[PDB]
Parts: C-alpha cells; sequence; structure tokens
C-alpha cells in the first residue's frame, strides 16, 4: 500500500 | 487540475508530502486518509502494509468491502496478537500472567484482546505498561521479580517497536520512573 508516507 | 480527491472534492498538492494520503494502485490517484475514516495509526499500519497489498479507491474497488479494509483489519489484530503470543511464552513473563476492561494480568489482555475490544494499538499497549508498571512498584527488594520485570519491559518495547515501529511505548503516560 502506497502513502505519502512511503 | 486532475488533482482532487475524489471523496471529498478538494485539491491536493503534487508536493505536500506532509499530507496523510494513500495512492490508489489501480489509477495512480491520491484519497486522503481522513476522507476514508482513517486514524492516523490506520494509516501508520497502511504505509507498513506488505507491498503486496494496494490500497484501492472506491471506483477502482470491483468487489466490496474493498480488500485493503479487510487486510487492514486483520493486520492490526495480528500484530497485537503477535506481540502478545510473544510475551505469553515467554518464561519471563511467568509471574505477569495471573494476578493474585481494565485487565491486571496477561491473561486478561489476552482475553479482551480474543473478544475483540482492542481497536487501538494505544489502548493495548497502555493497558500492558499498567500491569508491567504496577509489577515494578510492587517488586520491593527482590530479583526475577525486578530483574524479569525488567527484561518483560524491555522485551515488550522492543517486540513493539519491531511490529509498531511508528509507535512509542516509551511515551506511555502509565510508566512512572
Ligand atoms: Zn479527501
Ligand atoms: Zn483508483
Amino acid at each position: 500500500a502506497r502513502t505519502k508516507q512511503t | 487540475s486532475g488533482n482532487f480527491c475524489p471523496l471529498c472534492d478538494k485539491c491536493y498538492d503534487d508536493d505536500d508530502y506532509e499530507s496523510k494520503m494513500m495512492q490508489c494502485g489501480k489509477c495512480d490517484r491520491w484519497v486522503h486518509s481522513k476522507c476514508e475514516n482513517l486514524s492516523d495509526e490506520m494509516y501508520e499500519i497502511l504505509s507498513n502494509l506488505p507491498e503486496s497489498v494496494a490500497y484501492t479507491c472506491v471506483n477502482c474497488t470491483e468487489r466490496h468491502p474493498a480488500e485493503w479494509r479487510l487486510a487492514l483489519e486483520k493486520e492490526l489484530q495480528i500484530s497485537l496478537k503477535q506481540v502478545l503470543t510473544a510475551l505469553l511464552n515467554s518464561r519471563t513473563t511467568s509471574h505477569l500472567l495471573r494476578y493474585r476492561q481494565q485487565p491486571l494480568d496477561l491473561e486478561g489482555v489476552k482475553r479482551k484482546m480474543d473478544q475483540g475490544n482492542y481497536t487501538s494499538v494505544l489502548e493495548f499497549s497502555d493497558d500492558i505498561v499498567k500491569i508491567i508498571q504496577a509489577a515494578i512498584n510492587s517488586d520491593g527488594g527482590q530479583p526475577e521479580i525486578k530483574k524479569a520485570n525488567s527484561m518483560v519491559k524491555s522485551f515488550f518495547i522492543r517486540q513493539m517497536e519491531r511490529v509498531f515501529p511508528w509507535f512509542s511505548v516509551k511515551k506511555s503516560r502509565f510508566w512512572e520512573p
């Protein structure tokens, strides 16, 4: 799951 | 232009990486964590799921519930169990298994967990901190109850650091000096 954090 | 969250309809900047948003693995668009009704803890856990579990926006979701949702719910419960199981199966925690919801022992945390009462990492951590801290406060002049207490504590802090890197057990309100 891609997030702004990753 | 095409940069707007589908759920709230508001614009987002290609450069604000302090924003809490997830990227749909299908169409590549971004969606606010808060618009999917996700707490910051959930967002962190998601940022930890395997590269194999992609977030998926509503319209790109074919079958509901969206798989990322069930995967997310399972991940929290499995991770919490992962930690508790290690605490339970350790030879250093034997004295905190049974006291002799606000559980006063690990068997109690165990029951509170299996019944699905933990919805956050914070409540689970705080319940354990209280139990560990209580043992520390009453282990007057005696090791393995003082020694063990510190290695179940170090053990707890480290185990939690492994499963929930983004979470701080050290800052818990229930620790005493
Ligand atoms: Zn939004
Ligand atoms: Zn999509």
